[PDB]
């Protein structure tokens, strides 16, 4: 087990300094935007480490 | 290993529910997602959904959309598929199948159970 | 779902071709078609990942491609190891992926 530690894994530009962003927003695609569901394309930013 | 472990087949009356466990092994559990594909012993093969352990979200076809629902269990490295209403249209070997997509959800279906037959009676 | 030709034959060391027939729609233009090797009895294996790509511990005798609206994975050299049924696949839009129907690889 140990799944409870996550960490980012995609975002859509590089973190300002001392930043913290809590949201799990979903990534985009580059295509057209999808508004709350994961698939091909626009996938889940986070990323548990096991 | 990469092996799945997949739950023994089970018998159902028609009309009644049904729900199918797969048990992941050696690999990572967490970003891999998990599609759920069946196989009539007539022919061909369709494509259900899919459950990622990462964050829990789901998807599926129009066919299976409000009929069947699937979740995870990180507890025990294994994700659940639940079929509502076993009709007879649905004797099938379901298989749950691993992609290579590391985190994303391409539809590269590589490792698959052992069969879990499920036979709908009458 | 998507078309696709039932059959194809063969003799050990020659070479013989599978297609199926999708559209120029959700086939062609949508990428990610992959094939799948299918004994009966036992679980499949991904074949052909990419549309053109072959995963780690592919023989080397198996190549495919899409070629328009249609695609096809031709296999040479053929022996008593590819006696199994393929199914193609594809992302047909909207995460609806489908199959095809499975063409059943022959061999004398
Ligand atoms: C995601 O997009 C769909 C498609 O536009 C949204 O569904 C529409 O939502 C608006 C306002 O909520 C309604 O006026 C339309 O009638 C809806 N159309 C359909 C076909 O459902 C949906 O609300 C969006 N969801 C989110 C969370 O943004
Ligand atoms: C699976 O993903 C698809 C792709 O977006 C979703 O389909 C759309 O969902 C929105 C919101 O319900 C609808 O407004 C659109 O009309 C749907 N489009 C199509 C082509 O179906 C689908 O809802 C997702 N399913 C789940 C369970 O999340």
């Amino acid at each position: 087990g140990n799944y409870n530690y996550l960490y980012r894994l995609f975002r859509k530009s590089n973190l300002k300094p001392f930043e913290r962003d809590i949201s799990t927003e979903i990534y985009q695609a580059g295509s057209t935007p999808c508004n709350g569901v994961e698939g091909f394309n626009c996938y889940f930013p986070l990323q548990s480490y096991g | 290993q990469v092996q799945l472990v997949q739950s023994g087949a089970e018998v159902k009356k028609p009309g009644a529910s049904v729900k199918v466990s797969c048990k992941a092994s050696g690999y990572t559990f967490t970003g891999y997602y998990m599609h759920w594909v069946r196989q009539a012993p007539g022919q061909g093969l369709e494509w259900m959904g899919w459950i990622n352990p990462n964050s829990g979200g789901t998807n599926y076809t129009q066919m299976f959309q409000g009929r069947v629902t699937m979740t995870r269990d990180t507890s025990i490295s294994t994700a659940y598929m639940e079929v509502s209403r076993l009709r007879s249209d649905d004797t099938a070997v379901y298989y749950c199948a691993r992609d290579r997509s590391w985190a994303v959800v391409y539809y590269y279906m590589d490792v698959w159970g052992k069969g879990t037959t499920v036979t709908v009676s009458s | 779902a998507l078309t696709q030709p039932p059959s194809a034959s063969g003799s050990p060391g020659q070479s013989v071709t599978i297609s199926c027939t999708g559209t120029s729609s959700d086939v062609g233009g949508y990428n990610y078609v992959s094939w799948y090797q299918q004994h009966p009895g036992k679980a499949p294996k991904l074949m052909i990942y990419e549309v053109s790509k072959r995963p780690s511990g592919v023989p080397d005798r198996f190549s495919g491609s899409k070629s328009g609206n249609t695609a096809s994975l031709t296999v040479s050299g053929l022996q008593a190891e590819d006696e199994a049924d393929y199914y193609c696949s594809s992302y047909a839009g909207s995460n609806n992926l489908v199959f095809g129907g499975g063409t059943k690889l022959t061999v004398l």
